[PDB]
DNA sequence: GCAGACACTACGAGTACATA
DNA sequence: TTTTTTTTATGTACTCGTAGTGTCTGC
């Protein structure tokens, strides 16, 4: 038996339309901790984790480890029938073959159940290996979502530097680079704002654009960022979701070019 | 000064005296420029005979330098032409005067075979409107691309492919302005190759003198990778004379040596049957073969079977032209 | 001042200065001169005098109203859905003062270009306001004109112009011009017209400015020969499967720079219209075809075109 | 240390290494020298080196650090439409020539537009890349690839100097294929090298690709011509003799049989072509059954072409061939 | 499950067949250095079972693990398409011809972003990614000259397996940058030996004849021989040498149609046949097996000297079938020539 | 090395959103007294002439005399994202093609540094008579985009003569005509609202509307706008800025035909 | 000073067709 | 005396619906 129940509606409301685009299912891996999303997009490029802690729900009952698959193109449609600041219990059987949304209708006047059959999907976990960051650095949600949506506009695909000075988004195409730079944002009243770095080795490396923009479609979810990279380990993108839990992206570059002689 | 260009920009006939060819056609329009009677012309012809050069030698006379971005409007297939386009700037330019000094201002439409009907219908009223303030210049390779209408409106001059005989002074021109050592029979390769096209010249001799140093026939064969005309001679004594094998080695040997294409023999070998008196059931056959061979090598198909079906046209026809007596 | 060309310059201003189709002319130039003219589509070749005659018969029944009664609209306007609906039914509806007999005339040049549903949307408001306003279109094709609008207006239909309808507007811009000429040059300017008055003038204009006299010579250096006469010989050359001079007008036609599709669309259009057997024409026609979609392959040589003059003497000789 | 195949790993970074195709390398080793580049049309079979040639060509002029501002490189596995032509070649090409190259090599003053595989491009977008290759030819250079120069319209074909890359003769090949084998630690016997540059037909890459594959079956041991023929695709001799002696027998139920063996076996309609060509090429039979074999070949080659049935095709070529060698018994 | 499916050997060392080929394929993927390949061979021969063979020896066992995953392209027309996909953690598998004319459109944008990208976990995965592309000679030739500078750029991060039936179908230039597999059908002393050990490991008996029956009907199709025996259990469990062997309603429908256009040749017969062939295009099967079916029937209808000329008209028709858009009048036209020829046959 | 400084980022916005619809691209010409831009249209009807001072910038440093060619759609969007209060920097070198605009964010935090590449478009210096008009009319600017936008409703095209009484606009269209006659308004507290006749000769000169439209853009840049009007020279707008320059729009006349009668 | 309402153009989207 | 439906692959053109958005009115 599964029976979950959430203290905000707008989690779910913020959170899959960054899946909505991005993934095409969502796996949840049921356990005593909590709830944990693993999931890796069509393309072999981007990997999504979502691990909500059981000391953040209203209720949290689990009893056997239970992996639950649901699709998105029926589940964006429900969300969009709920409300935002209403309760969401989420429902699944032992040996039933679909899981149950109890939520408020958006006229405060009857409960809505809503219910999706479970795809039985055959998947592995991908593993991450959890070694030590050579870049890791605090910025804000918003600001970072401006950023990456200001490159949209330039290039297909984005260059992201990171030395001690700051964190450098470039955007070279046909018409022109465009690069900024944040740093040393320790003086604003603001806890938020705080751009800062934490390590020491730099690190230069090209990603795409639309995985970076589908990741910062879960801005509001969060205060600050955090943006994690190596030489060859993929961007780590991570959102701390309140008290709940938290959330990573995984990016992986880009091929580099023949530059040597 | 000196500029890293292609032979065929470097050496563009700025001047309408510079053109070497069509002389009636360059009077007449000096003639038109002259007496202040341009009318809307519709240059068509082969590519590399030298349309664009003449109407933009013709714009450089009409106009100044200080003047000349407000009275030519000059449009070609790598801008936007559609229908839009003619009822707005198109329309807008012929409609008003001009700036800076008082004139008629020249619209150009190069390569006008790739404008869309609709763009070409609404052409009509524009041209015959606004003829006293503005000229119409259609350049084209396709006549039948531009609709009747069109047609009617503009005076049209077929700027045929170039002769070889007008064509040698504009090449020994360009061989003296870039220290060349060319020989006769390099010249009579280049004017042979190109077939009525000065780009093709140009591109030619100045890829022969890169390659080589020097611009004989050989040179100039070999880097075109062109057959000779001994070679053509010897694969069609080949074929007509001797059994399917022998023929068939030497020719293979004959390729392979040289490094010879099938496209370039079989435009040879079919330049070669309507000089030799053949019959004309043989004759039909041999053109309808070739024909079928040339179709076939337009697509991934393999050389060899196509050279063998080329000797095999060959081979049927022998005994009957024989036997035919 | 810049002086027009002869096209521009000698177009007519009065009725009966516009050659060719005597009857139609002389009926217009009846309605011209009495009134109370019904709706008129004007179709036929280019360069045959429809502009010409519905510019003409709208001035003569205007006079000084021209500018306040006419509307003209071309293909280089919208006129498009919303154009119908809002700016010619608005001037259907607008008051205009005339005399009797007179009303206002909405002249819709090269009507080709409308699309169908302003043409159906044009419908009503042609028959509704007919008894203050009148419609005088032009067009080529009359079969882009839809069926209820060609039985809303009179169809006169233009055929080309014959040799005396040309000589006689040439000698008119001969006098005026003081050319001088000979009567094989004249014979020249009309062979190279092929029954347009345009190309006469402009050939005519082009000739004397740049040569001063017009003798057959003088005509032929600037001007060309007509492809489909040129062409037909050839057809009937490979009729007849003679392969030899079928080549030799095809590489004739080869070294002027022709490009191997418009020799093939003068190729079809010869083979539409030519006298022979039925059945001969079509499997005439079914190689053309063939041949044209290697043309349009991309595969485009003289060995192609020869390979097509070869079958069809292949077809000649194939019972 | 990732391993790489000796395709990409064996292409020439420099003209020098480029081989057999001395004329269009003569003219690239002028133009590095300073002299002026013309617009150029490689055309020819596949794997004869015009893709590295002008890659090796823009390396050599532009460097590491220029080749990202002076090359614009486009195939067909990207878009290319008249719109991108008129948009994004032409905007291209419109710019100005800027940045020297650092190590104190000289720089040419133009960039390099890479139109690769312009077969698939269709004739208005490459009647739109006309007066853009005209007017704009003071700071940019056009090459375009096709391996047939028919699907390029005249006009295009007019304004590129052309260069039609021959097949490799044997004893280039050979020689390169020697050399390649002689940096990999790889013995290969003579009657090895030769069925290799044999079967190869003038494509290096495919015997690049046989010689690999050659060295990681074998484990590193010598290449016989076992092995070539193995890989190769080559069909055995007794096959041809087994399909020749069912056509002069001159029933069509053995004909049937050879013709669902050689398609069970899944060998290649096209090699089976090449091999009976031969073999009808190299008897000792009349002119006109060779004639009219031959012709029956170059059709069938071209419905290969055009992706028809194998199966078809084979028995409609043995019939011909049947009745070929029944007629004059 | 049936027993196409049970019994498929895993690993190259449990092939029934082709043993030698399986040793050099192991040999050829050990480096990694391995160029793309092109499988191809008869349909049934064991090509994809070779395949996932090389992908099993390529990477762990964790190959076997699919997923379908949907995604959604945008052609330049604007209208989006949904694409299915058999994928894993190592590998992807396209079959590009589900979107049609618009499979192009599935090479250009959702190839090089396999392409381009790079592996998320290079300890797990590989340094490269496989893509299996299924049914190439299905493709259209604009898509097959959008693989080509794909194949070349990204060769070493990215390696393609190819799979078809017909080499001829692909372009010359896809050819000649991949090494050609060859996979035969396997013979019929090898169809009944795998027969022979799949009856053991179910507890059965079967027997020789049984088994060379149904290995002759397979036509040297391993997946066609299986589902035939195990109808063949399913229906009479006691194996009789001379049991009754089940047979494909279209291939009996397809004979009964090649009956009929020997049965009469007139213009309405002409028609129920066309009826018969719309019959046999609607339920999927595609042309070009519809004239092999009907040409392998005809023949054994015709006397000795008109086989030829049948064969001639079929292959002349199925190319023009192959350059056309509609399937019914280039069948139809095969079909009347062969009524004209037929009846020219009979009358003299 | 070229180094101009806006001391606001308004001016620019205002100048690149007035020629946006109208100019092709952007001919920046540079020397030690300032920036000139003299830009034909797209249909050759219409001339830009732009003059920015030396002493407008901030900081405005010149070495050798450049020709900038860029494009215009590229620098449009560079400019939507810049604020109207940020100093903006642009930025260019010998011989190089990146032209820079530096400025910053409307957080006022981070930097961001815009390249553009330059064009070759070797255009022929365009000659401005300079000479004296027959008409000059100072009037405000508000006045005419308001004149413009309301003659816009009547017809497209709008004869425009002016006298010794003052500018009198004229629109004959399909529903009917609109004469607008506005003299001797300087009668007001305003000093921009004034309408003054400076020269003598009338001219009677026939425009289209959608030219004057785009004209009528630059309203923000100058409260007083300057009409020169004459029988043969074109219809100048000349806006002049406060502290950093003038304007010049130069719109063709319309080929006009009386009837024959 | 800031929320509600008015028309404005840019943009997404569907459909037809392309010859003599 | 007899009528239902979506494929062909781009490029262009037309027509209609929708959505930011600048500006005006009002308490
Ligand atoms: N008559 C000529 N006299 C001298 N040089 C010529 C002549 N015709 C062509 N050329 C050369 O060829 C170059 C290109 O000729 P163009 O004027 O572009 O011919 P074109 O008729 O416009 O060809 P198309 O149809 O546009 S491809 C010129 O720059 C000259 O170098
Ligand atoms: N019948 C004619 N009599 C005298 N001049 C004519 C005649 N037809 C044409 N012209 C001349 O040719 C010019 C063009 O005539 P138009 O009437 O504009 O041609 P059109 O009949 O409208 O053909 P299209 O389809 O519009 S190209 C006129 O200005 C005259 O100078
Ligand atoms: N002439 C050559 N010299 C040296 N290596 C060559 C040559 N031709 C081919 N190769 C090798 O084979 C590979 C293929 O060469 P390519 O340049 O791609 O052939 P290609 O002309 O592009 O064939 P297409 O037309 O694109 S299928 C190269 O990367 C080299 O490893
Ligand atoms: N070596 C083998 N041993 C036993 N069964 C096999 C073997 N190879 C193939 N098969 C069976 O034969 C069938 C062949 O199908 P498949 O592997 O898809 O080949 P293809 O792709 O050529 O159709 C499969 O269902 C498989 O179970
Ligand atoms: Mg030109
Ligand atoms: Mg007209
Ligand atoms: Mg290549």
């Amino acid at each position: 038996m599964f029976e979950a129940r959430l203290v905000q509606g707008s989690i779910l409301k913020k959170v899959l339309e960054a899946l909505k685009d991005l993934i095409n299912e969502a796996c949840w891996d049921i356990s005593s901790s909590g709830v944990n999303l693993q999931s890796m997009d069509s393309s072999h490029v981007s990997l999504v984790q979502l691990t909500l802690r059981s000391e953040g729900f209203d209720t949290y009952r689990c009893d056997r480890n239970l992996a639950m698959g649901v699709n998105l193109t029926s589940m964006s449609k429900i969300l969009k029938c709920a409300g935002n600041e209403d309760i969401i219990t989420l429902r699944a059987e032992d040996n039933a073959d679909t899981l149950a949304l109890v939520f408020e209708a958006p006229n405060q006047e009857k409960v809505s159940d809503y219910e999706m059959k479970l795809m039985d999907l055959d998947v592995e976990q991908l593993g991450i290996p959890e070694q030590e960051y050579s870049c890791v650095v605090k910025m804000p949600s918003g600001e970072f979502a401006r950023i990456c949506r200001d490159l949209s506009h330039i290039g297909d695909a984005v260059v992201i530097s990171c030395a001690k000075d700051g964190v450098k988004f470039s955007a070279s195409g046909e018409l022109g680079n465009g690069n900024i730079k944040l740093s040393q944002t320790s003086n604003v009243d603001k806890e938020e704002e705080a751009v800062t770095i934490e390590m020491n080795e730099p690190v230069q490396l090209t990603f795409a654009l639309r995985y970076l923009n589908f990741f910062t479609k879960a801005t509001p979810l969060s205060s600050t960022v955090t943006l994690s990279m190596s030489a060859d380990v993929p961007l780590v993108v991570e959102y701390k979701i309140a008290d709940m839990g938290h959330l990573k992206y995984y990016l992986a570059p880009k091929i580099e070019d023949e530059e040597g002689s | 000064k000196i500029r890293n260009l292609p032979w065929v920009e470097k050496y563009r006939p700025q001047t309408l005296n510079d053109l070497i060819s069509h002389q009636d056609i360059l009077s007449t329009i000096q003639k038109f420029i002259n007496e202040d009677r341009l009318p809307h012309l519709l240059l068509y012809g082969p590519p590399g005979t030298g349309k664009t050069s003449t109407i933009l030698a013709c714009a450089k006379q009409l106009y100044k330098d200080k003047e000349f971005g407000s009275m030519v409007l000059e449009l070609n297939a790598s801008d936007d032409r559609g229908i839009d386009i003619i009822r707005g700037p198109i329309l807008s330019f012929a409609s008003t005067r001009t700036i800076f000094k008082k004139g008629f201002k020249l619209v150009i439409l190069d390569e006008a075979d790739a404008m869309t009907q609709d763009a070409q219908n609404a052409l009509r009223r524009v041209i015959e409107k606004f003829t006293e303030n503005t000229r119409f210049c259609l350049i084209c390779n396709y006549l039948s691309k531009i609709i009747p209408a069109l047609q009617s409106r503009c005076t049209r001059f077929r700027f045929g492919p170039l002769t070889p005989e007008l064509m040698v002074p504009r090449l020994e021109h360009v061989v003296e302005e870039e220290k060349v050592d060319i020989s006769e029979d390099g010249m009579k390769a280049l004017v042979t190759l190109s077939s009525g096209d000065m780009r093709r010249a140009l591109n030619i001799l100045q890829s022969t003198n890169m390659a080589f140093g020097k611009v004989t026939e050989e040179t100039v064969y070999t880097c075109t990778g062109h057959p000779l005309k001994s070679d053509i001679a010897n694969i069609l004594d080949w074929m007509l004379n001797q059994d399917f094998t022998t023929a068939y080695r030497n020719i293979t040997e004959l390729k392979t040596l040289k490094g010879l294409a099938l496209h370039d023999i079989l435009t040879e070998i079919h330049l070669f049957v309507h000089r030799v008196d053949f019959p004309s059931s043989v004759r039909i056959h041999l053109l309808t073969k070739m024909a079928d061979i040339e179709y076939r090598l337009s697509v991934g198909t393999n050389e060899k079977i196509q050279l063998s079906s080329l000797i095999a046209a060959f081979q049927v026809t022998r005994d009957l032209i024989v036997a035919e007596a | 001042h810049y002086e027009l060309p002869w096209v521009e310059k000698y177009r007519p201003v009065k009725l009966n200065e516009i050659v060719g189709n005597e009857d139609t002319v002389s009926r217009l130039e009846v309605f011209a001169r009495e009134g109370n003219v019904p709706n008129i589509i004007i179709a036929g070749p280019p360069g045959t005098g429809k502009t010409t005659s519905i510019l003409c018969l709208a001035r003569a029944l205007l006079g000084p109203a021209l500018k306040d009664a006419m509307l003209e609209l071309n293909a280089s306007n919208d006129r498009g859905i919303d154009v119908v609906r809002n700016k010619i039914k608005m001037f259907a509806q607008q008051k205009v003062t005339l005399p009797k007999g007179r009303h206002k005339i909405i002249i819709l040049d090269e009507a080709d270009s409308m699309t169908d549903g302003a043409q159906q949307a044009l419908r009503r408001t042609m028959e509704i306001y007919s008894k203050t306003t009148r419609f005088a279109l032009a067009c080529n094709a009359s079969d882009k004109i839809i069926e209820p609008i060609q039985s809303r207006c009179a169809v006169l239909r233009y055929t080309k112009l014959t040799d005396a309808q040309i000589l006689t507007r040439l000698m008119n811009v001969i006098e005026k011009e003081r050319v001088p000429y000979t009567d094989d040059g004249l014979e020249a300017i009309i062979f190279t017209a092929q029954g347009d008055m345009r190309q006469a003038l402009n050939n005519l204009q082009s000739t004397f400015s740049g040569f001063g006299f017009i003798n057959s010579e003088n005509v032929f250096k600037v001007c060309d020969e007509p492809h489909p006469l040129l062409v037909k010989e050839m057809i009937q050359h490979c009729v007849n499967a003679n392969i030899d001079e079928a080549y030799k007008i095809l590489a004739h036609l080869w070294h002027l720079g022709y490009s191997p599709e418009d020799i093939i669309g003068n190729i079809f259009r010869v083979c539409k219209t030519f006298q022979m057997a039925e059945y001969l024409k079509l499997e005439f026609i079914k190689e053309i075809g063939y041949t044209h979609m290697k043309i349009a392959e991309g595969v485009n040589s003289l060995l192609q075109m020869a390979g097509l003059l070869a079958r069809l003497c292949q077809k000649t000789m194939a019972p | 240390a990732k391993p790489v195949p000796w395709v990409e790993k064996y292409r020439p970074k420099c003209v020098d290494e480029v081989a057999f195709q001395e004329e269009v390398v003569a003219v690239l080793k002028k133009s590095l020298e300073g002299a002026d580049l013309p617009n150029l049309l490689f055309y020819g079979p596949p794997g004869t080196g015009k893709t590295s040639t002008i890659l090796a060509a823009a390396r050599e002029l532009f460097g590491p650090e220029l080749f990202r501002l002076r090359v614009l490189e486009l195939n067909a596995s990207d878009e290319r439409g008249i719109q991108v032509v008129r948009e994004k070649v032409k905007n291209f090409a419109q710019l100005t020539v800027s940045g020297s190259r650092s190590d104190g090599k000289p720089c040419p003053p133009f960039k390099i537009v890479i139109l690769d595989e312009a077969d698939s491009m269709t004739s208005a977008a490459q009647a739109a890349l006309r007066r853009t290759m005209e007017k704009e030819s003071k700071t940019t250079r056009f090459c375009l690839i096709c391996n047939y120069v028919s699907r390029i319209i005249e006009p295009l074909t007019s304004r590129c100097s052309k260069f039609r890359f021959k097949p490799l003769s044997d004893k280039i090949q050979q020689q390169r294929l020697l050399d390649i084998a002689k940096k990999e630690n790889v013995k290969i016997s003579d009657e090895g090298i030769a069925y290799l540059v044999k079967v190869s037909e003038g494509d290096l890459r495919k015997a690049i690709t046989f010689l690999q594959s050659a060295t990681r079956l074998t484990g590193g041991k010598e290449i016989t011509e076992k092995v070539i023929t193995d890989i190769a695709g080559v069909i055995p001799a007794e096959k041809i003799d087994g399909v020749f002696a069912a056509c002069q027998s001159g029933s069509f139920d053995k004909l049937e049989a050879v013709v669902k063996d050689l398609i069970d076996e899944g060998h290649a309609a096209t090699q089976l072509v090449n091999q009976l060509h031969d073999v009808v090429v190299e008897n000792n039979l009349s002119d006109k059954q060779k004639s009219i074999i031959t012709e029956k070949l170059a059709e069938v080659d071209k419905c290969l072409a055009d992706g028809a049935d194998e199966h078809l095709q084979l028995i409609s070529l043995c019939a011909t061939v049947m009745q070929q060698l029944s007629q004059n018994c | 499950s049936l027993w196409v499916d049970k019994y498929r050997p895993c690993s190259l060392g449990r092939l029934d067949y082709h043993k030698e080929q399986a040793a050099q394929l192991r040999n050829l993927v050990q480096c990694g250095d391995f160029p793309h390949l092109l499988v191809y061979g008869p349909s049934g021969a064991g090509k994809k079972t070779r395949i996932m063979c090389i992908l099993r020896e390529l990477y762990g066992v964790g190959v076997e693990k699919l997923r379908i995953e949907h995604q959604t392209i945008t052609t330049p027309s604007k209208k989006k398409i949904e694409i299915s996909t058999i994928a894993s953690n190592y590998h992807l598998e396209v079959n590009p011809s589900d979107a049609g004319n618009s499979d192009r459109v599935v090479i250009q944008e959702m190839l090089k972003t396999v392409a381009q990208s790079q592996q998320l976990e290079t300890n797990s995965q590989r340094d490269f990614k496989v893509v299996l592309l299924t049914e190439v000679d299905k493709l259209t030739k604009d898509a097959q000259h959008a693989l080509r500078r794909t194949m070349e750029k990204y060769m070493s991060t990215c390696r393609l397996i190819l799979c078809c039936n017909s080499t001829s179908k692909v372009i010359p230039p896809i050819r000649s940058r991949c090494l050609a597999v060859r996979v035969p059908a396997p013979s019929i002393e090898d169809i009944c030996h795998v027969l022979s050990t799949v009856c053991k490991k179910e507890g059965l008996n079967l027997p020789s004849q049984l088994a060379h029956r149904l290995a002759e009907k397979s036509c040297r199709n391993l997946r066609k021989a299986l589902l035939m025996c195990e109808a063949c259990r399913v229906q009479q469990y006691p194996f009789t040498a001379d049991q009754e062997i089940p047979e494909t309603d279209w291939e009996v429908y397809l004979r009964e149609t090649a009956n009929a256009i020997v049965s009469q040749q007139t213009p309405q017969r002409l028609l129920e046949v066309r009826g018969r062939l719309y019959e046999l295009l609607t339920h999927c099967i595609p042309p070009e097996i519809i004239m092999k079916g009907l040409l392998s029937e005809l023949l054994h209808n015709c006397d000795g000297q008109l086989k030829g000329e049948v064969a001639q008209m079929a292959a002349y028709y199925e190319h023009r079938l192959q350059l056309g858009s509609k399937a019914i009048y280039h069948l139809e036209a095969f079909v009347a020539k062969f009524m004209a020829l037929y009846k020219k046959f009979m009358e003299d």
